[PDB]
């Protein structure tokens, strides 16, 4: 649109602070929704170990959890290592 | 039921507005005396100021 | 070094007594600044520093705007500090004597155990996790962003509605 | 009165921080978590007058944990007797209580 | 010897007061035009350590530079009185010295020494900025000669 | 204890400086010297009259924005949360409504110093 | 000329260098050749208190190694 | 040893601010086609000492219409807050290590504003009242802007500490990631220090001396010391936050030297600004901040909220 | 802790007495209100820190926000009172009795 472009160009010439602020507001809204790294922040904060990992009893019916830290089982952090 | 302790009262106005004008704002009087740097050495600029 | 918090609490009581005794609002704001600093020190001594620093900053801004307003409109030719009336000073020292009398009475009456002279400074911090990370104050105030979003949104709406409220009150 | 739109809609606006033993930020406790847990588990389902009557043991334990009046009185009695014995000369404190102790990790 | 120590201490305080002279931002006329020409980059009074201060509470010497009118004289006396105690007066130009060109006027105080005690008189109409700087340095020497601690010690 | 000692040392230093300033020099006090300044004339008023500031609405808005600051300040610990999506949304909403309040006040000429 | 300001600039320079360098050296001297060992959290404070109890001279900075174990 | 550390922090800072007065006079003179003081010292280096001795040997001149308690309390308060504000700065190891160092800085700055306000109201004069009200307006504007700026920058950082700022700026400055915040923070430090262009509290031309117009020598020197100490401190805080000096674990002397060089450069930048620009009006300062910096810093605070989330670059807690 | 809590409760009581006993100054009444607010903030913060109720630590921030909102409204009303009369006197605003 001609009127919209002329208004935006006049605003960019005369008040180039509100234009920058609205553009930065829109960029800060849009950018988390299109970035591929958004899930990684939550996963990093999940993987950060602020508490002791309380061990569970060995009933012999869970094969998913490991038996020792030097095991292939468990949530390995190779994604963070290679990130 | 007016008594001696409430005989001096008045009914409220119909529109809840009454004249209570004071006009006692008392704008501050400050003199740019003949020592101010802004004054040109010799000037007593008496200023009525509202702040 | 045990009765440090008690000394701070007594100073807070004195500052609130002066604020109650109602000087000119310049000195009222002074007394509230002193009381805010003292309460900040009390919170810092009891634990996390974020709450004390927050209330200190907030009351600094508040008493600054209060100072501007009492200069603008809530002023008089002779703003009484405390000595315009001898009754105010006599009542301040009377309240101080009553404070000393009541704490001595509650130390003598040690059955309930609200105030004890020998046991002062012994029960300030009850139990703390000696080994541990992320257990200080401010983590909960951060948890307002994630665990109490209702608290966050009612505070935000209070400030927003307050902007509209103050504009409509002072619209004139 | 007390509307229950939070129970009707199933949401929890302010219900997860009603008491001490409820959803601390990282994994922490609130210094009386076990006592408050026992008191609430006692009082649930029988609430009101019955909870006031036959959960008095759990409530007294929780109130003692939170306020520590009896521990304060016991410690004050011990220290008062100790000071009386110090005045009467019949007590000498051990090295670990008064002065140099052997520190262990 | 107490006399030697007192003399050296008095020399120290005189050096301080003469190296830090703060005149007041106060002039009246063409003589004050020459005063700010003494403030100009050529004869740098700030190089000499002489720097104007607007308030009389932060001033040390009043440079009476201009014609002291009758209407002006209470203001000049009040401003001089409002200075702190070690204060000096440099009269500058013929008007402040003895009235000058307006000596027989109905509205001119015949010399500012009728109003304030004058330490140094600087002649001219106007005195050059060099001449005013000469008067300032002569004032510095005059307060270098002062012996307050020694007079106190022999008092 | 260390910070307490440094605070007390600075306070004692300032007190020592002002005590030196008050007991060192020679005093000569009279009425015209200690009168209020007022640019070389007697003051008309008492300098305690009402002043009538012109930015009172801006001051009240400053109070509200200072409490919005107090709300916004735990963000460095808030970004360490495990959810981070509700955290990001809540921070966006808070900053947006603060900006909307500022924009509404600007449009309604609140920060314009009404004389 | 313009280089006449350099004496005052150099005096300010040495007066700004002195506090940080002196603080680091005083920290080293007081802590025995190591840094201050700041404790932001209770875990770090517990480590300091445990070190103070382990050393036996009531000084946390006296580090004890494998010579204590036979 | 700790009192020796206090001395080696306090005494060099006081000598640094006295020679900051000397450097200011000489830099302003050489930008004004003249010299600075070169007679009192060998190169003018004894001029601040002569000024200090003259101010402390003039009488303090207590006035009649004056609340004496606040009139005496305010300058001592200003000086002790300036030194207390100097306490927690790391170069690279602080005298007092605080977790919430920036919050401590903000609280102490607001209390210094209170010192100025109490002096202005206690010295019962109209020009002092004018200076106090101008201080109120100025601190409203820069307080809200400074709080937002520090929030966004320390969101880019981790905690509210300053050794964490050193470790953050170990590889690269914070000026390159957030330079608009650095510009607005520089302007806000000017407003906090009450320096030119927008001094407006000791306005020599609009007012006579502002809030110092009734303060004679002594406590006036205390106010001047507090102001110039705050100048050096705000420049030091700016170079710690934004222009991160090189840090190496083996030797901190190059960190101290780099911090010194950048702090000297920013102090000379303050004197440069004073020589260059005229004064704002104090309503124009409020309009400028609340209409240009505050919307832009709100938007940039939102951008720095979003940035570590969408880049996964959330800083560590420690 | 119980001695400090008793002192804080007495400080709140003193600020309440200040609020109830007027002395010619609406601004001083608002000051007493904010003293009550500060006492409540310190009480809540000390209680939460003593009980380790980090989940209830947002409560002092909430009361501070709402207290500053009410202080804002009170300052606006004081501005309107001063515009009406020019003195800000609680005895001067009395004309609603009839
Ligand atoms: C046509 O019409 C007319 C006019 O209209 C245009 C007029 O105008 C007019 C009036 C005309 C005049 C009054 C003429 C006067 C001249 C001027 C107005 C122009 C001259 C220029 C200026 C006034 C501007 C000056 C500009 C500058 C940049 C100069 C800098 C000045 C400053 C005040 C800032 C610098 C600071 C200082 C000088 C002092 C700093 C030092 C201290 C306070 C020292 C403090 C330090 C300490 C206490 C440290 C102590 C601590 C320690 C540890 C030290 C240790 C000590 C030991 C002993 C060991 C007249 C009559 C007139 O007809
Ligand atoms: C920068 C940090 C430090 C700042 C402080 C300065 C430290 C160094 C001070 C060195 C000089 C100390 C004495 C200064 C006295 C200044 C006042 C003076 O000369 O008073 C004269 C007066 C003279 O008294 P008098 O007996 O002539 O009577 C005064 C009244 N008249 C003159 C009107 C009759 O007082 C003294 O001589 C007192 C000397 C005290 C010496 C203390 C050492
Ligand atoms: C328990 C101990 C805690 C303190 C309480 C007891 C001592 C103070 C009682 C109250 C005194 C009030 C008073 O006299 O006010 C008059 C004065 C005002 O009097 P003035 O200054 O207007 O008049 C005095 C004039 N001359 C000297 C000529 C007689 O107000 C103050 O002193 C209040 C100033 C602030 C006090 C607190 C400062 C704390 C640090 C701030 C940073
Ligand atoms: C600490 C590090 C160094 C900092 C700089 C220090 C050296 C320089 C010092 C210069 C002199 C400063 C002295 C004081 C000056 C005071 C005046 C002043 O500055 O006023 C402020 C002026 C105000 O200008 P104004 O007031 O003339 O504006 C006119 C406005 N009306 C008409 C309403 C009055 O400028 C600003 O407010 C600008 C602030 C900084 C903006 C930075 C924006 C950066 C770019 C953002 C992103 C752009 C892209 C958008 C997205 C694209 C996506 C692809
Ligand atoms: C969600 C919203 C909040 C997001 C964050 C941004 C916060 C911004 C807060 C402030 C916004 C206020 C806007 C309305 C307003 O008050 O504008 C006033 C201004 C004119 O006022 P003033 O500059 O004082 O002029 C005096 C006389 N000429 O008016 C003008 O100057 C006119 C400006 C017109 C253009 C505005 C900017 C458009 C940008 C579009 C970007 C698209 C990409
Ligand atoms: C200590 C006690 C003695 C103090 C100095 C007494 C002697 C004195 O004043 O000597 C004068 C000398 C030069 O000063 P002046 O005479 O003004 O030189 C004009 C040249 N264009 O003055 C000087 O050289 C200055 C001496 C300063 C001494 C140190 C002051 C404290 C730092
Ligand atoms: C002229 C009168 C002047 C009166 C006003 C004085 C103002 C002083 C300077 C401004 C102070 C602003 C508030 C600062 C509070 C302390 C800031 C802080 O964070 O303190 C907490 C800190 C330890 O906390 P943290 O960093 O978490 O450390 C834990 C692991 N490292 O550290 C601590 O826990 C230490 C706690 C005590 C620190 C403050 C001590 C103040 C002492 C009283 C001063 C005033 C006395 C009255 C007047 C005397 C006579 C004039
Ligand atoms: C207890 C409740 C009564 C307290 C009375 C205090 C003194 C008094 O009469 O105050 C009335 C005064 C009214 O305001 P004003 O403008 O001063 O009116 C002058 C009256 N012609 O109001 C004021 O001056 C405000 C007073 C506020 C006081 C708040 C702090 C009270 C502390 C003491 C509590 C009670 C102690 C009792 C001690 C008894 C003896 C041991
Ligand atoms: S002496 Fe001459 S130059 Fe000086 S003020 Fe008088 S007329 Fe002007």
């Amino acid at each position: 649109a001609g009127r919209i472009s002329a208004f935006l160009k006049n605003a960019w010439a005369k008040e180039p602070v509100l234009v920058v602020s609205f553009s930065v507001w829109g960029l800060a809204i849009i950018m988390p929704m299109i970035s591929p790294y958004t899930k990684y922040a939550s996963m990093i904060n999940k993987a950060t170990p602020y508490n002791y990992p309380v061990p569970v009893r060995d009933d012999g019916n869970m094969p998913d959890v490991p038996s020792h830290p030097q095991d292939p089982l468990g949530p390995s952090l190779d994604w963070l290592k290679n990130l | 039921y007016p008594s001696k302790e409430t005989a001096h009262w008045k009914p409220p106005p119909w529109n809840d507005v009454d004249i209570l004008k004071e006009k006692a704002v008392t704008n501050m009087t400050l003199n740019f005396g003949p020592q101010h740097p802004a004054a040109h050495g010799v000037l007593r600029l008496v200023l009525e100021l509202s702040g | 070094m045990n009765n440090y918090i008690f000394v701070l609490s007594s100073l807070f009581l004195v500052g609130c007594l002066g604020l109650a005794l109602k000087p000119s609002p310049i000195y009222g704001g002074l007394g509230l600044i002193v009381s805010g600093f003292v309460g900040c020190l009390m919170v810092l001594g009891f634990g996390g520093s974020f709450l004390g620093l927050m209330v200190f900053l907030i009351y600094l801004g508040g008493m600054l705007v209060v100072f501007g307003y009492t200069t603008a409109m809530a002023t008089e030719e002779y703003p009484e500090t405390w000595g315009s009336n001898w009754l105010i000073l006599g009542f301040l020292v009377l309240g101080v004597i009553m404070e000393v009398f009541l704490i001595c009475v509650l130390n003598y009456y040690d059955e309930v155990g609200v105030i004890n002279l020998d046991g002062l400074g012994d029960w300030l911090m009850y139990e703390v996790d000696d080994v541990g990370v992320m257990l200080e104050g401010g983590i909960g105030v951060a948890a307002m962003y994630s665990c109490a979003t209702w608290m966050m949104v009612v505070a935000g709406w209070s400030l927003f509605a307050g902007i509209f409220i103050i504009i409509e009150i002072t619209r004139d | 009165p007390f509307l229950d739109i939070q129970k009707k809609l199933g949401i929890s606006l302010d219900r997860h921080f009603m008491f001490l033993s409820a959803e601390q930020p990282y994994k922490n406790a609130a210094r009386c978590h076990a006592f408050e847990k026992e008191w609430i588990e006692c009082a649930h389902g029988i609430g009101g007058t019955r909870a006031k009557k036959e959960c008095k043991i759990e409530f007294d334990d929780f109130e003692e944990c939170l306020l520590r009046y009896k521990t304060m009185r016991r410690m004050h009695d011990i220290k008062k007797q100790r000071e009386k014995l110090m005045k009467e000369g019949k007590y000498t404190p051990p090295p670990h209580h008064s002065g140099r102790e052997e520190p262990r990790p | 010897r107490a006399e030697y120590v007192v003399t050296k201490l008095d020399d120290l305080i005189n050096w301080a007061r003469r190296s830090s002279l703060w005149p007041m931002t106060f002039g009246l006329a063409c003589c004050a035009v020459e005063m700010m020409h003494m403030a100009a980059p050529r004869y740098d009074m700030d190089r000499f350590g002489v720097v104007f201060r607007a308030s009389p509470r932060q001033a040390d010497v009043m440079i009476v530079a201009g014609t002291l009118t009758n209407k002006m004289a209470p203001a000049l006396r009040k401003v001089y009185d409002q200075m702190p105690e070690p204060r000096y007066v440099v009269s500058m130009g013929s008007c402040a010295n003895g009235g000058g060109y307006y000596h027989y006027s109905y509205s001119v105080v015949r010399g500012c020494d009728r109003i304030v005690p004058v330490d140094i008189y600087v002649p001219g109409c106007p005195p050059t900025a060099e001449a005013l700087l000469y008067g300032i340095l002569q004032l510095q020497r005059k307060i270098k000669r002062e012996q307050k601690l020694k007079i106190w010690y022999r008092r | 204890m260390n910070l307490y000692t440094v605070i007390f040392i600075n306070i004692l230093l300032s007190l020592t400086l002002i005590l030196v300033a008050f007991w060192l020099p020679q005093m000569n006090l009279y009425s015209e010297k200690a009168n209020p300044y007022e640019c070389g004339f007697d003051p008309t008023s008492s300098a305690r009259l009402p002043f009538s500031m012109k930015f009172f609405l801006v001051a009240i808005t400053f109070l509200l924005f200072d409490l919005e600051i107090a709300l916004l300040l735990p963000l460095p610990w808030a970004i360490q949360t495990i959810k981070t999506s509700t955290m990001m949304i809540m921070a966006f909403i808070l900053v947006t409504i603060l900006s909307l309040g500022l924009a509404y006040e600007w449009t309604q000429k609140g920060l314009e110093w009404t004389e | 000329m313009w280089f006449e300001i350099l004496p005052g600039l150099a005096i300010m320079g040495v007066c700004l260098v002195i506090p940080g360098v002196s603080t680091a050296y005083i920290h080293k001297f007081t802590n025995g050749g190591k840094e201050k060992r700041v404790a932001r959290v209770q875990y770090q404070w517990y480590l300091m208190e445990r070190d103070r109890r382990i050393s036996g001279v009531n000084r946390y900075y006296v580090s004890k190694g494998l010579e204590n174990i036979d | 040893m700790f009192f020796i550390n206090i001395l080696t922090l306090l005494v060099p800072i006081l000598i640094a601010m006295a020679f900051l007065t000397l450097v200011e006079r000489k830099i302003l003179g050489y930008m004004q086609l003249r010299k600075g003081p070169n007679i009192v010292g060998p190169y003018g280096i004894l001029q601040p000492f002569a000024d200090a001795m003259k101010l402390f040997m003039k009488e303090p001149m207590r006035p009649l219409t004056t609340s004496m308690s606040l009139f005496i309390i305010a300058p001592t308060l200003s000086l002790t807050l300036a030194l207390s504000l100097w306490v927690p700065l790391p170069m690279p190891h602080p005298l007092i290590n605080l977790n919430l160092g920036i919050l401590f800085i903000l609280a102490t700055s607001s209390l210094s504003v209170y010192s100025i306000l109490w002096s202005g109201w206690a010295s019962n004069s109209k020009y002092s009242l004018f200076g106090a009200l101008r201080a109120v307006a100025q601190t409203i504007s820069y307080e809200v802007t400074m709080a937002i700026i520090l929030l966004s920058v320390l969101l880019m950082n981790g905690s509210y500490s300053l050794q964490t700022l050193i470790t953050t700026q170990e590889h690269m400055w914070l000026l390159l990631p957030a330079w608009p915040m650095a510009m607005m923070w520089f302007i806000s430090t000017l407003a906090e220090t009450n320096r030119a262009p927008f001094d407006l509290t000791e306005g020599e031309s609009e007012l006579v001396s502002g809030f110092n117009v009734e303060y004679a020598a002594g406590p006036f020197a205390l106010f001047f010391m507090a102001e110039y100490t705050n100048i050096i401190l705000m420049n030091a805080l700016t170079t710690i936050i934004f222009l991160g000096p090189l840090y190496y674990i083996n030797l901190p002397e190059l960190y101290s030297t780099n911090f010194m060089m950048e702090a000297l450069l920013l102090s000379s930048t303050f004197l440069w600004i004073r020589a260059s620009y005229p004064r704002f009006r104090y309503d124009q300062l409020m309009h400028l901040l609340w209409k240009n910096f505050l919307p832009l810093t709100l938007a940039l605070c939102m951008w720095h909220i979003s940035l570590p989330i969408f880049t996964a670059g959330v800083p560590p807690y420690m | 802790m119980p001695s400090t809590f008793f002192n804080l409760t007495m400080a709140f009581s003193l600020s309440l007495l200040g609020t109830l006993m007027f002395r010619s100054h609406l601004m001083s009444t608002l000051l007493c209100l904010e003293g009550m607010v500060l006492s409540l903030f310190i009480m809540t913060s000390v209680t939460s820190l003593n009980s380790n109720s980090m989940s209830s630590m947002p409560i002092p921030i909430t009361i501070l926000v709402f207290a500053a909102c009410e202080a804002a409204v009170g300052l606006a009303l004081l501005v309107k009172v001063s515009n009406t009369y020019g003195t800000d006197y609680v005895q001067n605003l009395n004309l609603l009795q009839c």
